[PDB]
């Protein structure tokens, strides 16, 4: 009782010194009793509010840490060592974001990771702060952080795996070699692709330390190679991966290089040796006859042009090579023809046959991390069904079905080319995120939860998607709920909105190309972009969703179980896509499950805003609320279903934001989410923008993306956000002032303007997030392949 | 997933026959359809 | 997958382009469905509806024979290189190089489809001269890398492996068995090769040559094969399972390896001097004669009485086989301590006739069946001679006199109880075995 008592005690002492903070005049508000009653109590006496909030803080820590003191003679003691840690972190946050504040590194660290000793969950959670504050602060914890987490359960990291082998190269690997090694020993498998994939990227620095770490990870690199089972997976993997796209991309990531001069030819060999080596020569480690063929038709032609070696291209003619690369790629995209046995493209695959003591290939993803991991029920693959489906996209992907040893038959999507590590870190911040949501009642009651799907990434250019089976794409259930009047009429008429749009473009621009946006975002006025989205609005048939779940289901209580889980899924997803920020949500981005009726979220292109911030013409809604979700709803309006769905869930958010924070600031802190990984992310998807004419590298930033998330986690207007985020990425732009005119609403038409910038509550912003979602100025004047008007 | 097949390289139906090549344990002739073939 | 062929065989063999087509990759594959087989439980009848689709298919290649070895563009296996074509030829290839799997019942398919086509191929040839003419073209290694080597696919079996210390980590029991698995299919593959002619015995095993075979067997006789105390493999605790599969597997390979040395004994004559080094010493031996005075201590079963009819045969050819041999004396110094004269009068002087006396009577069967399996050898007045005054036979008569006064009266009667019965039929065989003895 005394723990507990200082335990509430130091609460309140916190909670005081955080309110006269936020607004340190409500202190010269109150009453004369109060002011000095608070005055008193922190027993410093300046009246000055910096000293008596200092104060407050002093005896806040003082009561905790006489609460750390008294936990040490489940359940009680880890709350005492989080309530001081999670204190301490947010004092040194509050000083690192702009000498009292000493002795709080060793602090954090030590209790956390004591705590983390004891089967926590919010300090596993809250583990890569450490590894954070280990390199802010190497003084006072390089040492400590190394003598207490060699004695915490190694099978506590495993969800966090992908930091360790990326901090392997640093000064502070010590901190963390024993427990990686102690991973390899328990559990190899859980670590095996997170080295594989940062293996790639190490360049170890010459000292007495890098030496070191160079025989470490030299080490573990023979200790991983269990018969190089792995590689010979991963290869015959990425056999299945069509060669005119891995050359397409090789294009991608040779031009931009080469526009760089003083050119200096020697990444540039290294770059030609990985496309021979995958694309050239013809005697390879294992090919099909799928990558045999093509290079039987082109393999003689890469030395006719880049040379035996390499050094022939190294004339660098920047035109011309787009002209060596299109000469390629008008013959490429039609020689080619996707196999569909596996026989054809991967005879590994073909030939699996597990052998007689070997290794065990463990199906991808089955380590989570909490708990004790338990591998002797873990699926071990036994071969592969000889059936590949071809999916029908540009960046085509594979689909595989994998038949594990425990009697059962698991599909993947195996697409090569592009990095999966966004997706997967996407989809760890759902698990963090409808992890929160089961720990409120209110959202426990209604049992929301986001559907989250596991995402491994092997290597770069090479990962695997879990598939998820009775399921089809928002776009293909509206336009297979169609009729073939409907159907055709709505795809080849020139008065259907999907050619009426372009028209309506020119008639207010003049062109043809994504610069008519930058005039009718100014040339257009209000009424005229309202007028005629309503009017190229009701050439689609009103009903599709309610027709698609009519014929979809068979009774009407199926059918009222299939429109309530598409409406409580759908809004969940929403609400949780603007917390992150999650752009570019088209039709085909969504995937509802035919047999339930709830609704998926896929491809996570954009992270932060990056839609709105990056793209030529930005797309400044907050998700997808077009016309076919809220005529499902009907009779009923939008202060429903959908408004409760979307105000609970924002309320269990921005009841607790420091699990959340925290995750969405090692999230964006990472390397691999960069400039040059964004940029050449959207190079191979065609999308909205095709290249980029910017001023120096766009200035990706993001000391303030998360700045843009807390604010509104915190309570903000949305439309604040939208114009603070385009004001970022648009202020050289001829119609800056047009897009804030659009985003920010009318004072007249909107509920968004017509409120304060921030101090909102859940209720509110919900209003008003609802409001800018569905605004005809702005689904009018948005992304034409978007399609809005569905 | 249906099997798609194999990348390219680089009066009505036959009547019951009564003679037969292989011995059993321990030009071809055509007819037509004779009413318990096919449903009705 | 196996009741879908064994119905429409009837038809698939009745068309040429459909046989022309889809015999072998039909075929390889049912081979390794069988292989899989090899895991599960004996009572699901899956390897049996196998073997009879592998029996299917073969009787349709051995019928049309002369049109499948033709060089013609048909359907490749699972495994198989590209071709212009495919043939007879090649599958016996893939035969052959499939001979020494683990998988019991797979490679016992694999050898017998190899010898029903090594006929059949263009020219006619015996198993003998097809053998030689590619060992005279392949080396004789590449060979003892077939029996040897595991499988084809991963470098393995006692040719990587000899010795079970190799094949070590954390102490997993399973894993014993893939290598007595892995050795039983080298002795399996090397003594049906050396029984069907078909090879020398002295050219296989002898000059310059990794024959990983016979450091194997003296690995599995000097410390594996006598006392499977199931620790004597683990350098924890036991359950009946794990060990009775471990004994059943213990037995199956000792058996196989005593089939071994007696085809070793019957083929190369002067071959002899192969196994002394090694096997004709106290390893082989001890084994050998444990197994004859009491099977049981060695870790056999009574109740499989198949098993106990087949140890019968195999040490009696055994014990025939290196009768004529040098070795003649060295089984008569490991027979004649075990078996000598006090050894039954020590036996004959228990209580035969009480409600619970089986105090000897127990172990007394073991030295009747022994005696009955010796003298069907044939060496029973080799080890038992005449030593009352002549050919009117001491014991040959003591022993109807025992059995003969046990009843008498006098404690009133001795009533017979159901050992009695086996041990008195086992007496009066041995005693009638003796020779002559009907007047
Ligand atoms: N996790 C998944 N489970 C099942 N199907 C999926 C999954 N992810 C994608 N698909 C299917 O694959 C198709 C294309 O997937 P992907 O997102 O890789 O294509 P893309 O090249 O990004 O094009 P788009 O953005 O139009 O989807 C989708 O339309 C969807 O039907
Ligand atoms: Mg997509």
């Amino acid at each position: 009782a005394f723990r507990d008592q200082n335990i509430l005690l130091g609460t309140t002492y916190r909670i005081i010194a955080n309110a006269l903070s936020s607004e340190p005049a409500c202190l010269a508000e109150i009453e004369e009793d109060k002011a000095r009653r608070i005055l008193e109590l922190s027993g410093s006496s300046s009246e000055d509010s910096e000293k008596v909030i200092a104060g407050l803080y002093q005896r806040a820590f003082q009561h905790l840490s006489e609460a750390v003191q008294a936990a040490e003679e489940a359940a009680g003691v880890i709350d005492a060592y989080m309530t001081l840690a999670d204190f301490c972190d947010q004092q040194l946050r509050k000083e690192e974001e702009n000498a009292e504040l000493q002795a709080y590194p060793a602090l954090v660290v030590e209790k956390m990771l004591k705590a983390l000793k004891l089967n926590s969950n919010e300090a596993r959670l809250k583990f890569p702060r450490l590894l954070q504050i280990i390199e802010r602060y190497p003084e006072e914890t390089l040492s400590l952080m190394t003598k207490e987490i060699s004695s915490v359960p190694c099978w506590q990291f495993i969800s966090w795996i992908s930091h360790m082998v990326a901090l392997l190269d640093k000064d502070q690997a010590v901190a963390v070699q024993h427990s990686v090694e102690e991973i390899t020993d328990n559990y190899p498998q859980a670590i095996v692709y997170p080295f594989i994939i940062s293996s790639e990227s190490y360049s170890f620095k010459d000292t007495s330390t890098g030496h070191k770490n160079k025989e470490f990870v030299a080490r573990i690199k023979s200790k991983l190679d269990q018969g190089g089972v792995i590689q010979d997976f991963i290869n015959a993997l990425d056999q299945l991966s069509n060669p005119e796209l891995l050359f397409k991309d090789w294009s991608n990531d040779v031009r931009a290089e080469l526009a760089k001069t003083p050119v200096n030819k020697k990444n540039i060999e290294k770059m030609y040796e990985r496309m021979y080596a995958a694309l050239g020569d013809p005697k390879a480690p294992g090919l099909g006859a799928f990558r045999r063929k093509f290079i039987q038709t082109f393999g003689k032609e890469f030395d006719k042009h880049f040379g035996k070696g390499g050094s022939k291209l190294l004339r660098m003619k920047l035109s011309d090579f787009n002209d060596i690369t299109n000469m390629l790629l008008l013959k490429m995209n039609k020689d080619s023809k996707p196999p569909g046995n596996l026989k054809e493209c991967s005879p590994w695959m073909s030939d699996f046959k597990v052998e007689f003591l070997r290794n065990e290939l463990e199906i991808p993803g089955q380590y989570d991390g909490r708990g004790k991991p338990l591998p002797e029920y873990h699926v071990r693959i036994a071969g592969f069904d000889e059936r590949v489906t071809v999916m029908a996209s540009l960046r085509r992907p594979k689909r595989i079905i994998i038949r594990g040893h425990d009697e059962r038959e698991h599909p993947f999507l195996v697409k090569g080319g592009e990095d999966l590590r966004q997706d997967q870190r996407v989809e760890q911040l759902f698990q963090v995120m409808n992890g929160i949501l089961a720990q409120d009642s209110a959202c426990s009651q209604r049992a929301l939860q986001l559907r989250t799907y596991s995402v491994v990434p092997m290597t770069s250019r090479l990962g695997l998607i879990e598939w998820l089976e009775n399921t089809v794409t928002l776009k293909d259930l509206l336009l297979n709920t169609m009729s073939q009047e409907e159907k055709a009429a709505y795809l080849s008429d020139p008065r259907a909105p999907p050619c009426e749009y372009k028209d309506w473009l020119t008639k207010m621009s003049g062109k043809h190309d994504v610069g008519a946006y930058m005039l009718m975002y100014k040339g257009a006025n209000r009424t005229e972009t309202v007028t005629s989205f309503r009017k190229r609005e009701s050439k689609v048939p009103a009903d599709l969703l309610k027709r698609a779940f009519v014929r979809m289901s068979t009774s009407p209580e199926a059918f009222l179980a299939l429109r309530s889980h598409f409406a409580s899924s759908h809004a969940l997803i929403c609400i949780s896509h603007w917390i992150l920020g999650i752009g570019d949500r088209h039709l085909n981005n969504f995937m509802v499950a035919m047999e339930t009726g709830g609704v998926i979220g896929i491809d996570f292109g954009h992270a932060f805003g990056s839609a709105t911030q990056f793209l030529p013409v930005p797309e400044l809604m907050p998700f997808r609320l077009t016309r076919q979700f809220i005529n499902l709803m009907l009779p009923m309006k939008e202060t429903g279903l959908m408004y409760s769905i979307m105000v609970h869930a924002l309320r269990a958010f921005r009841s607790d934001p420091g699990l959340l924070t925290n995750t969405m600031d090692v999230f964006v802190k990472e390397p691999s989410f960069d400039w040059k990984n964004f940029e050449q992310k959207m190079l191979k998807k065609g999308g909205s923008w095709i290249q980029e004419i910017n001023v120096a590298e766009k200035n990706w930033y993001p000391r303030q993306k998360i700045c843009y998330a807390k604010r509104k986690l915190a309570g903000a207007n949305p439309a604040v956000i939208t114009c603070d985020e385009l004001l970022l990425g648009h202020e050289k732009a001829p119609a800056f002032r047009d897009y804030v005119a659009v985003a920010r609403g009318s004072k007249d038409h909107n509920i968004r303007a017509q409120e304060p910038e921030s101090g909102l509550s859940e209720e509110t912003q919900v209003k008003c997030l609802m409001d800018q979602a569905t605004d005809p100025n702005i689904l009018g004047r948005t992304w034409e392949g978007w399609e809005p008007w569905m | 997933p249906m099997f798609v097949e194999t990348q390219a390289s680089q009066g009505q139906i036959r009547a019951t026959q009564q003679q037969h090549d292989f011995t059993l344990t321990q030009v071809v002739l055509y007819r037509s359809y004779r009413h318990g073939d096919l449903p009705d | 997958a196996s009741l879908a062929f064994n119905n429409i065989y009837r038809e698939f063999r009745e068309e040429e382009s459909l046989v022309e087509q889809f015999v072998f990759e039909a075929l390889v594959i049912y081979m390794e469905s069988l292989a899989l087989a090899h895991a599960d439980e004996k009572s699901l009848g899956t390897i049996q509806q196998c073997c009879d689709a592998i029996d299917h298919l073969c009787r349709i290649i051995e019928k049309k024979h002369v049109s499948l070895n033709k060089a013609k563009k048909r359907r490749l296996p699972r495994g198989f290189p590209p071709s212009a074509s495919l043939c007879l030829l090649d599958l016996v290839k893939w035969l052959l190089a499939h001979c020494g799997r683990p998988q019991t019942e797979c490679r016992h398919k694999s050898i017998e489809l190899f010898y029903k086509f090594v006929p059949l191929l263009p020219g006619n040839r015996s198993p003998n001269l097809w053998l030689k003419d590619v060992l005279k073209e392949e080396g004789v290694s590449f060979l003892i890398n077939t029996f040897e080597g595991g499988g084809c696919g991963q470098p393995s079996g006692i040719l990587a492996q000899p010795t079970l210390l190799y094949l070590r980590g954390p102490f997993s029991l399973q894993a014993t068995l893939c290598w007595l698995d892995l050795l039983l299919a080298a002795l399996e593959c090397y003594n049906t090769f050396i029984g069907e002619r078909t090879v020398g015995a002295l050219q296989v095993l002898g000059t310059e040559a990794q024959s990983s075979l016979l450091k194997a067997v003296a690995f599995f006789l000097e410390s594996i094969a006598m006392h499977d105390i199931i620790a004597a493999e683990k350098c924890n605790r036991t359950s009946p399972q794990e060990g009775e599969r471990y004994n059943y597997s213990k037995c199956t390979v000792v058996v196989r390896i005593m089939e071994f040395t007696t085809t070793l004994l019957n083929t190369s004559p002067e071959g002899w001097k192969l196994l002394k080094k090694d096997l004709c010493n106290t390893h082989l031996m001890r084994v050998l004669v444990q197994t004859l005075c009491e099977p049981a201590s060695i870790g056999f079963n009574i109740g499989d009485v198949q098993v106990m009819a087949h140890l019968p045969d195999v040490c009696v050819n055994l014990m025939k086989a290196l009768k004529m041999s040098p070795y003649k004396d060295i089984l008569e110094t490991h027979l004649r301590e075990k078996i000598t004269a006090q050894s039954i009068e020590e036996l004959c002087a228990v209580n035969l006739y009480g409600p619970d006396a089986q105090v000897d009577r127990s172990r007394l069967a073991a030295v009747v069946s022994a005696c009955k399996q010796l003298h069907r050898a044939g060496l029973l007045h080799n080890i038992l001679p005449s030593q009352s005054t002549d050919l009117h036979h001491s014991v040959g008569t003591e022993l109807l006199s025992l059995v003969y006064k046990g009843i008498a009266p006098g404690q009133c009667l001795p009533s017979l109880d159901l050992s009695c019965k086996q041990l008195a039929s086992g007496l009066l065989e041995l005693a009638f075995a003796f020779g002559g003895l009907c007047e």
